[PDB]
Parts: C-alpha cells; sequence; structure tokens
C-alpha cells in the first residue's frame, strides 16, 4: 500500500544495466565505471520517491 | 503504417496516455518485447519490425494525484505495462 | 428363439428398469439424470397421427449443460459408441451443410451429417459455437420436421425425423446460478423452446465424492481392475431396446384426467413467483409430458402405462426445474412479498431479521403502483393485518 | 413497341421465360396494358442485323412478331342436391357457435381466438364505392400469442381449410417470400 | 389490423384442466360441423 | 515449384518387425558397467533436485521450471486396457511471465534434446498447417500426402512460441489434440482418424492484483487443460540474481567457452542414456499408496476441474518413474503436488 511500486522486477535490474551503459556512451568509455551504475541508480531513486514531498 | 513504423530507430512520442483505451494498449503493451508487431486481420499475416522507443506523457486519476490514495490507485496503469 | 427367453427373463423382472439407468454408462460416474436422459431418446414415442391435420411429436430433445471437466462429452460418445444410426460431429465445425445436403451436382444427394442418421440420436457438442447460420438450419429440422433443399438446380424437399442431443457450453463456462437459464446457456429463444429438457449438470466439491471420483477415474486408468461391470452387456442391450422399440404404446386409460391436475398442480406453483424457472410453464410441457409418458412405457413394456409412470416422467421434470431455480388480491400481493423475501433470503441467508423492515421496503417497492391514497393505505394496513395475525 | 413475356405458370420447369418484340398498329396502339394476358395474331419478322455484329460472332437477325391483333385471355365444389340439402343448415341461429367449436379442433384454443379466425377467414364485402374507393372487403386478424401458446397452429388450420391460403412464414424464407420480384 | 387476439396467461384450473385434457387425449390417441362441410360452407357463401 | 532416445510402445511394430529379416541400430543400445553407473547414481538422494540444475546448465534458478519440464521427459505411463484407454504418458506444460525470463531458450534447448520434438512460432501456423497438406508432388506430378506439423510431433515434444497469440481458428485443433491424443481428419481426399500423441511446451506472454485467470487472456477451459501452468513471479531471491549475473555475465569471460555452471557437479551424455534407460525399463504403478494423499490433494484444491487429478496421477508416476521405483510411495506424491501449488505460491501477489 501507498509508498511501492513493487516488487522491482528483473526488468528494472536490467534496465538499470542498460541506463548505466548509456552513461558510460556519453563517457564513451567502454569502461562503464562504478560511478555511472551508482548515477543510474541516483535517477531511478529520484524518479519517484517524490511522493514523499 | 503509421506512428510506431514510422517512427522506429528513433523516438516516438505519445500524450494523453490514459484516454487511448484498449487496442491501442496492447500495441504498446507489446512493443516493449520490442522488434514486433504482430497484425493477423485480413488481408495481413505480416509482422512488421518496429524498433521504436517509447516516451509517455500521462495524467493520474481525476483530479490530480490524490494523496490520500495509494500509488497504483491515482495511476490508472495496470502493473503489467509499468514492468 | 433362444434369445427370446432373454428377452422375458427381461421384461419379468420388476427392476430391470432400474438395471438399465445404472447399466447405461459405465465410465460416467453418477449423476443418475442424464442417463434417464440418454435413453429416453433411444426410446421414442408415438410421433403419429392426430391428423387431419398437422402430426404430432413425438421422439424427444435434450441438451446438456455445465461447467466442463464435468465429462458431459463422456455421454456422447458413449451414445456414438453404443447406438447404431448415431452422427457424432464437435461443431463449430459443422461446417454448414454439414448437417443438410449438398445436393451433389445429377441430382444425386449427399448423406450427409444430421440427416443420414434418421429416426435415432444426432449428438452434436457445443451448439454455442456454431453461431447463427446452422441453429437455424436446426430448428426449420426441429420444427417443420422436414428439411427442404433449393440450390442452383434441382429443387428438392428431403425427411429428417431425428432427435438431437446436444452439450452446451455456458456464457463464462460456470454459473452464474443467480442468472436465468434462459440468460445462461445463450442460444435463440424459438431453438431453446423446442428442447425438453435441459438437465444441467454443476459440479461442486465433497469430499466423499471428490474421494469417489479420484478413486473411480484413477480405477478407469488401471488395466486392473476394469472389472466394473454393468448389470447389462452392452451388446444385449440392444436387442433388448429394439425389441422395446416394436411396441406402439397408446394410453386409452381415463386415468389420463389424473395427468391434467398433474399439469395443473405443475404451473399453479410455479406461477408466482415468476422469478422462478419460468418458462411459463408453456402448453408444450404438457406436450411433452405425453411422449415422456410414452417413453416411459417403451421402457417398461407395459401398454397404457400407469399414472406412476406419469408421476416418475413428472418428478423428473421437475428436478429438470429446480436446478433451474436457485377479495383477497392484496392479502395475496402481500403474502407473495411474505414468500419472495423468505426465498430470496432462504437461499442467498437465513432471513429474519425487523419485521418492520418487511414493511418498510415493501412500501418502497409497491408506492410505483399506487394510482392513488387509498391504494397506499390499503396496501399499509393490509401488510400490517397480515403481520398482526401471522404474530 | 410492347415487349411480349412467356407466361409465367405455363413455363416448363428449369427453362428462363424468353420473351419477343411486338409491333402494334393503328388501333391495336394502347389496347394492352401491363400485367396482361394478350393473344396476339401478328406476323413474324427480322430485319435487319440489327444490331450485333460485335457480340454474336454469326450474322444473326432480329426477332420482331409485327402484330395484327389484340385479344384478352383466352376438386371439391357445391352441388345442387348438396346446396339444397345444405341450405336448411344455415338457418338456425346457433351455427354460428357451432362453427366457431368447429374452427379449430386439435387445439381446444379459445372461444375469442378462433371467434377472429373464423370472422376473417369467412368473408366481408368489398365494397366499392361508385366509382370511387372500395374501402376494403377484408378483416386482417393479428394475432398476438405468447411463446407457448397455440399462435402458431391456428394459422396452419387455416392453411388447409380455406379454398386460396398461403403460408408465407417470416422471411428467409419458406417460399414463398412475401415480395413480387 | 382490425382484430387484435391477445393470449395470456394467468393459469386457470378451468382453461388449463380443459386444454391439457384435450391436448393429452391427442397424444394418446396412437356438435361440431364436419370439416368437408364447413370448409364447403365458407366458400359456397362467399361466392 | 511449391510454395534423447525414441520411446518403445510407440515403436513397437518397428521392433517386432525388423528382427525377422533382420536388420541394424535402431534402438540405442548400454554396456553392462555405464548401468552399473546408472544404478549407482539412482542411490544418491539429491538426483531429483540434482538432473534439475544439470538440464539447463546456461539458465539460472527457476529450478521447478527446470524440473516440472524434466518430468515431462520422463512423463506418464502409458495404458490400452483391453483395447482402447491409450492415455498414454503425455503431459502439457504452458508457462507465461515478465519477458526476457528465458522462457523461449528452454523450448530451444528441449527442442535440441527431444528426438522427433517440432518447434512452431505463433502466427507462423494455421490449422491446414499443423496437418494433412495433400500437396502435389511436382516430381511425378501428383497428389501426395504430407504429414503435417504435428503429426510429425507424435511421440517426444511440440514446442510452441507465442502461444497466446494464436489466430482462433488454430487452438482449434488442439481441443482435439489434449483430449483425445489422436486428430481426426475428415477433409478432402482421405479421410481417418490418425494419431498424434505428442507433448505440448506452450510459452505465453501476459498482456500484482487483477485476476491472474484472467491475465493469461485465453479462454479459461482450454487453460485449465493445461496439466502443469507456470506462472514466473519473483521468489524474493537476492540472492538469486546476484548469481544468475555469475552466470550470464560471463562470457563476458573467458571468451573461450569452458564448463558454465562450474563449480557444481553435472552429468553431461550420462543424463540422456540415463533418461532413456529409466522410459523404457520402468512402468510404475500407483498402487494403494498414491490414492489416499492423491484425492486429498485435489480436494484440497477445490476447497479447478478433475483435469487437475489426471494431470496429478500422471504427473507424480513421471517421479516415481524416476529413481527407479516400480511402485509409487505414498511419498513423492507430495512434492508431486507441490509443483502445482508451485505457482500458487505464485499465484499470492
Amino acid at each position: 500500500s501507498k509508498f511501492s511500486f513493487g516488487q522491482a522486477t528483473p526488468r528494472t535490474l536490467l534496465g538499470i544495466i542498460r541506463l548505466s551503459q548509456a552513461l558510460a556512451k556519453l563517457r564513451l568509455a567502454d569502461m562503464v565505471d562504478i560511478d555511472d551504475v551508482e548515477e543510474a541508480l541516483r535517477l531511478v531513486r529520484v524518479s519517484k520517491e517524490s511522493l514523499y514531498q | 503504417g503509421g506512428a510506431l513504423v514510422l517512427a522506429d530507430n528513433g523516438i516516438c512520442c505519445i500524450d494523453e496516455f490514459d484516454k487511448m483505451d484498449e487496442s491501442d494498449r496492447t500495441a504498446i503493451h507489446e512493443v516493449m518485447e520490442q522488434q514486433t508487431i504482430s497484425i493477423s486481420k485480413a488481408g495481413i499475416n505480416t509482422t512488421l519490425n518496429a524498433r521504436t522507443s517509447i516516451l509517455a506523457a500521462a495524467n493520474p486519476l481525476y483530479g490530480r494525484y490524490n494523496p490520500r490514495l495509494s500509488p497504483l490507485d491515482n495511476i490508472n496503469l495496470p502493473a503489467a505495462l509499468l514492468s | 428363439s433362444d434369445e427370446i427367453n432373454e428377452l422375458k427373463e427381461m421384461v419379468k423382472d420388476e427392476h430391470i428398469y432400474d438395471k438399465l439407468v445404472r447399466s447405461i454408462a459405465p465410465a460416467v460416474f453418477g449423476h443418475e439424470a442424464v442417463k434417464k436422459g440418454i435413453l429416453l431418446q433411444m426410446l421414442g414415442g408415438v410421433h403419429k397421427s392426430t391428423v387431419e391435420g398437422i402430426k404430432l411429436r413425438g421422439d424427444i430433445n435434450i441438451c446438456v449443460v455445465g461447467d466442463p471437466s464435468t465429462s458431459k462429452s463422456q455421454f456422447l460418445k458413449y451414445v456414438v459408441g453404443f447406438a447404431p444410426r448415431s452422427v457424432y460431429t464437435s461443431g463449430k465445425a459443422s461446417s454448414a451443410a454439414g448437417l443438410t445436403a449438398a445436393v451433389v451436382r445429377d441430382y444425386t444427394i449427399e448423406a450427409g451429417a444430421l440427416m443420414l442418421a434418421d429416426n435415432g440420436i444426432c449428438c452434436i457438442d457445443e451448439f454455442d459455437k456454431m453461431d447463427i447460420s446452422d441453429q437455424v438450419a436446426i430448428h426449420e429440422a426441429m420444427e417443420q420436421q422436414t428439411i427442404s433443399i433449393a440450390k442452383a438446380g434441382i429443387h428438392a424437399t428431403l425427411n429428417a425425423r431425428t432427435s438431437i442431443l446436444a452439450a452446451a457450453n455456458p456464457v463464462g463456462g460456470r454459473y452464474n446460478r443467480k442468472l436465468s437459464l434462459r440468460g445462461n446457456l445463450n442460444m435463440t429463444a424459438p431453438i431453446m423452446s423446442r428442447f425438453d429438457l435441459f438437465f444441467v449438470i454443476l459440479d461442486d466439491c465433497n469430499e466423499k465424492i471428490d474421494t469417489e471420483l479420484a478413486s473411480h477415474i484413477v480405477d478407469l486408468h488401471m488395466k486392473r481392475d476394469e472389472a466394473i461391470e454393468p448389470p447389462f452387456s452392452a451388446e444385449q442391450l440392444r436387442r433388448y431396446i429394439k425389441y422395446a422399440r416394436t411396441f406402439k404404446p397408446i394410453l386409452t386409460k381415463e386415468a389420463r384426467s389424473y395427468l391434467v391436475e398433474k399439469y395443473k398442480e405443475l404451473r399453479k406453483d410455479d406461477a408466482q413467483g415468476f422469478s422462478r424457472s419460468s418458462y411459463r410453464i408453456t402448453v408444450r410441457q404438457l406436450e411433452s409430458m405425453i411422449r415422456l409418458s410414452e417413453a416411459i412405457a417403451r421402457a417398461n413394456c407395459v401398454d397404457e402405462i400407469t399414472p406412476s409412470f406419469i408421476a416418475e416422467a413428472y418428478d423428473l421434470l421437475r428436478q429438470s426445474i429446480i436446478r433451474v431455480d436457485v377479495t383477497y388480491d392484496k392479502y395475496v400481493s402481500m403474502m407473495n412479498m411474505i414468500v419472495r423475501k423468505i426465498a430470496e433470503v432462504d437461499r442467498e441467508g437465513a432471513e429474519e431479521l425487523t419485521a418492520v423492515d418487511i414493511v418498510d421496503w415493501y412500501l418502497l417497492q409497491k408506492e410505483n403502483d399506487l394510482g392513488s391514497l387509498a391504494e397506499y393505505w390499503e396496501e399499509r394496513r393490509l401488510a400490517f393485518k397480515v403481520i398482526k395475525r401471522l404474530v | 413497341r410492347v415487349t411480349l413475356q412467356e407466361a409465367p405458370g405455363t413455363v416448363p420447369p428449369g427453362r428462363l421465360p424468353r420473351h419477343r418484340e411486338v409491333i402494334l398498329l393503328a388501333d391495336l396502339v394502347d389496347v394492352s396494358k401491363p400485367g396482361e394476358e394478350v393473344e396476339v395474331t401478328g406476323i413474324y419478322k427480322n430485319n435487319y442485323d440489327g444490331n450485333l455484329n460485335a457480340k454474336n460472332g454469326f450474322p444473326v437477325f432480329a426477332t420482331i412478331i409485327e402484330a395484327n391483333s389484340i385479344k384478352r385471355r383466352e376438386v371439391f365444389s357445391w352441388t345442387e342436391e348438396e346446396e339444397r340439402e345444405f341450405r336448411k343448415i344455415s338457418r338456425d341461429r346457433g351455427i354460428i357457435d357451432k362453427i366457431i367449436s368447429s374452427m379449430a379442433p386439435s387445439i381446444y384454443g379459445h372461444r375469442d381466438i378462433k371467434t377472429a379466425v373464423a370472422c376473417s377467414l369467412f368473408g366481408g364485402v368489398p365494397k366499392n364505392v361508385n366509382g370511387k374507393h372500395s374501402i376494403r372487403g377484408d378483416i386482417n386478424v393479428l394475432l398476438l400469442g405468447d411463446p407457448g401458446t397455440a399462435k402458431s397452429q391456428i394459422l396452419k388450420y387455416v392453411e388447409k381449410t380455406a379454398h386460396r391460403a398461403v403460408f408465407a412464414t417470416g422471411q428467409g424464407a419458406s417460399a414463398v417470400g412475401l415480395t413480387a420480384s | 389490423f382490425d382484430i387484435l387476439c391477445v393470449v395470456r396467461d394467468l393459469v386457470d384450473e378451468e382453461a388449463d384442466e380443459r386444454l391439457a385434457t384435450f391436448v393429452v387425449d391427442s397424444h394418446v390417441r396412437s356438435s361440431p360441423i364436419p370439416q368437408e362441410l364447413l370448409m364447403k360452407y365458407i366458400h359456397y357463401a362467399r361466392t | 515449384k511449391v510454395s534423447d532416445v525414441d520411446t518403445s510402445t510407440i515403436e513397437q511394430e518397428l521392433m517386432q518387425n525388423k528382427v525377422d529379416h533382420n536388420e541394424v541400430e535402431e534402438v540405442r543400445q548400454i554396456t553392462d558397467q555405464d548401468l552399473a553407473k546408472i544404478r549407482e547414481v539412482a542411490a544418491r538422494e539429491d538426483l531429483y533436485s540434482l538432473l534439475a540444475r544439470s538440464i539447463a546448465p546456461s539458465i539460472y534458478e527457476l529450478e521447478d521450471v527446470k524440473k516440472g519440464i524434466l518430468l515431462q521427459l520422463f512423463g506418464g505411463t502409458n495404458k490400452t486396457f483391453t483395447k482402447g484407454g491409450r492415455y498414454r504418458g503425455d503431459i502439457n506444460i504452458l508457462l507465461c511471465g515478465d519477458p526476457s525470463t528465458s522462457k523461449s531458450q528452454i523450448l530451444q534447448y528441449v527442442h535440441k534434446i527431444t528426438p522427433r520434438g517440432v518447434y512452431t512460432s505463433g502466427k507462423g501456423s494455421s490449422a491446414v498447417g499443423l496437418t494433412a497438406y495433400i500437396t502435389r508432388d511436382v516430381d511425378t506430378k501428383q497428389l501426395v500426402l504430407e504429414s503435417g506439423a504435428l503429426v510429425l510431433s507424435d511421440g517426444g515434444v511440440c514446442c510452441i512460441d507465442e502461444f497466446d497469440k494464436m489466430s482462433d481458428s488454430t487452438r482449434s485443433v488442439l481441443h482435439e489434440v489434449m483430449e483425445q491424443q489422436t486428430i481426426s481428419i475428415a477433409k478432402a481426399g482421405i479421410i481417418t482418424t490418425l494419431n498424434a500423441r505428442s507433448s505440448i511446451l506452450a510459452s505465453a506472454n501476459p498482456i500484482p492484483n487483477l485476476p491472474v485467470t484472467e491475465n493469461i487472456d485465453l479462454p479459461p477451459p482450454l487453460l485449465s487443460r493445461f496439466d502443469l501452468v507456470y506462472l514466473v513471479l519473483d521468489k524474493v531471491d537476492e540472492k538469486n540474481d546476484r548469481e544468475l549475473a555469475k552466470h550470464l555475465t560471463n562470457l563476458y569471460l573467458e571468451d573461450k567457452p569452458e564448463h558454465i555452471s562450474q563449480d557444481d557437479v553435472l552429468p553431461v551424455e550420462f543424463l540422456t542414456m540415463y533418461i532413456s534407460y529409466a522410459k523404457e525399463h520402468i512402468h510404475p504403478i500407483i498402487t494403494e499408496a498414491a490414492k489416499t494423499e492423491l484425492v486429498r490433494a485435489y480436494v484440497g484444491m477445490r476447497k479447478a476441474t478433475t483435469r487437475q487429478l489426471e494431470s496429478m496421477i500422471r504427473l507424480a508416476e513421471a517421479h516415481a518413474k524416476m529413481k527407479l521405483k516400480n511402485v509409487v510411495e505414498l511419498e513423492d506424491v507430495q512434492e508431486a503436488v507441490r509443483l502445482i501449488r508451485s505457482a500458487i505460491k505464485d499465484y499470492a501477489t
């Protein structure tokens, strides 16, 4: 109830790998460094969670 | 074709994403398997390739986002699609 | 000669009816209704006379309805297995004719489907799948009794006198107990009213019966024991029946007078409420009781029958009805309210509660019929009088 | 020029009603009216190709009857002993009720719904007012039935009894199909 | 349509008795004018 | 011009024949000491688990799917009665869920193992296509009968893509097969009822909460007919996706392919000769032992349709077919139910 959406189904994982792999490309990368992935998580959590304001 | 086929390999954009009724939502629900639409009707057996990206602007259930309601209540959309 | 002794041995006994019933469909487990439903098609009425004029029916019809997995199809397969002159189709794919003749072009005629089984039992699965086109044709078969065929060539008329056993799945494949059967089966009215009667089955969980099913089915899939056997062998029951077909059962008997009151006993209690299984009960049901009677006469070899057999056909129709259930005119309207409220509340509740409420919602309903204040005041004082008398 | 088609009653089965052109002259004009059978003595004529030569394949002449004259066409019954007998029966008043009771035997029916049948089946008076309008001489019975009521069977009686009685059903159809075409 | 015949209706013992006896009588089997003379009568009078 | 080892019962005559005029090859033959290895491995307790991990080496977790299919490979026991009967061994499995769940990969794998199976996509299919083409031969300019796709698939496993998406006229073929276990062709030239006895493994893509029974689409009567219906759902694993990602994100590296699931004990060619052996040399019977628990399961579910019972007694006998038991234990019907209940622990949402 409230909070959610669950369940964070694997498409969110694959999604965040894919976002990661996107952010890498603006670094032009091939490395795909940790700050990239972390950043993807950031965008994800910031997306929602604005419903607490 | 139009829309999805017309714009593919590139971004497709949708407004009023709630009012689209039903048959449309099935198309879009399927296109996230990418690489597909399948038209079995009448003179068409083809399965064409849509490489489309989708951006969808939608309004929460009327009037605006009632906080006394849980999320997924004020979002009218099924969980099959949001995943 | 050697066999006729056996036939005699069959007609002598008082149980061979029950033997018939129990021995019909070994594969199937119980239900006891559709057993009779199946056999009484094999043995038909007089289907003759009354001239001048138009001829009576005669024969019989049944449509089995129920939630799938109820093995309604096993009956069917058993009939196409057992009795000669029986065609089996699964239509939806009929497709059209199918149940009628082409005609082949010449003017040589295809058999085919329905008509090639004549004076017999045609078995169709799923009326609900064949849509409009052919159902009308079937109606033409069960109304006019004749099949008229004219295509781009020689005009024709070909008789088919047949019984039609169908198995029809409900709209949602389920009940819908609360819904009228009229609304559930989803076939058009005229073809509906020609099928008497339906013998609806629904399966519900009962641990005794459940255990019996699992036991019985596992039994079936076991080569041992296949020793389960009917009191009659599948081979003899045919020569028996064919013997029983050679009779011209006719009831002159004035105990037929009784039948009238029986017809009469049937509709009265079923008049109010209309929210019961009605139907009507249609005169065609009076007309149905006849062919049913003669059917049971065929069964028991008895001629001119008994009022008792009449009562059997009667009760049969009764359960077939109940399965579908789920100046004092003023006092009548209130008594109707009492029976209506209780009958609904007993089926969907215990019924009890505040007696005042009954008057409350009653006034709320009858307020629509109130032409003048005197009608309100009368209805109020009457309902009050009944409750005061009732107490 | 009038097109004469062969009479529909006399057509041998499986054959279309072929027809020929007819040429009237002088007084024969206007003697004919559409819908009517007509007896003509005219001589037969051809000329002159006339015009096909495109879709035939052959030198084929037209067929035209030049007309000469015009003329209009061209198991149970009552009987003397039977009618002289008969008359004495119709004299009692109660014959009406007896007839109604006789009108639909096997239904058991009603006294009313059969009464209507008897009434309309039996007749009326046409009846033309000089010279304009005939009103109507018939009784049109709407028999409004009810599932399970006899409403079908009754009218079926009428097909057996009446002299000229036709069963068109609803449509779909049991020939004939109710619309002249 | 001049004459409208409505049919009903709520069950009556005489109406249902009387009918059922007749129908049953019919199916079991297997004052008014003879049909032939009436079907002549009508034609006669109309002519 | 135009447009694993086989079973014995199915072979039948070609054993009963081909001996007389003799011949060579046919049924796969096994040496002695390797047999001595099978009868040893059967002893291993984790076997029922073990084989389940060995089926799909690339594919991670979702063990009960691997497992149900494992029983699809052992499915049922064939019965002729006096005559007729013929319920075969056939067990049929639909599975649906979120996309990219490997649901197609399994199809590929089963397709690879199963000797006679045939693989069909949705919409690339038609009721004429699945049996009896009656094509012109064009070599002799004659009319010759061709076997449809289900007739070929007779024995072993038919695999189906995108089953939800089949045209309405199609699926009307399956109500014939699933029940009768034969197909009845009265059309055109030749009129006969010909036998296709085949498992079906169907993939489905659905359109929390909502009726699930609604959300698979399908007519519910057809949907109830399938023996074991898998619904992919989160197992709450965390704790899984990491392991699975270790599996898939490899290859990756090393670029060369070595092992895969290692370090995990796995059979390779052994499991096929095992499976074969199990199938030909074993014919399990429930005896007095199944029926009690067997029924009480069905009731427990009823508290659905009778098919679910048929299901249990067939599916279970596969379990018992494995482990080399001629008779079912009262035990082993437990998980045999649980597999049906497995999807229910996935129907909670």
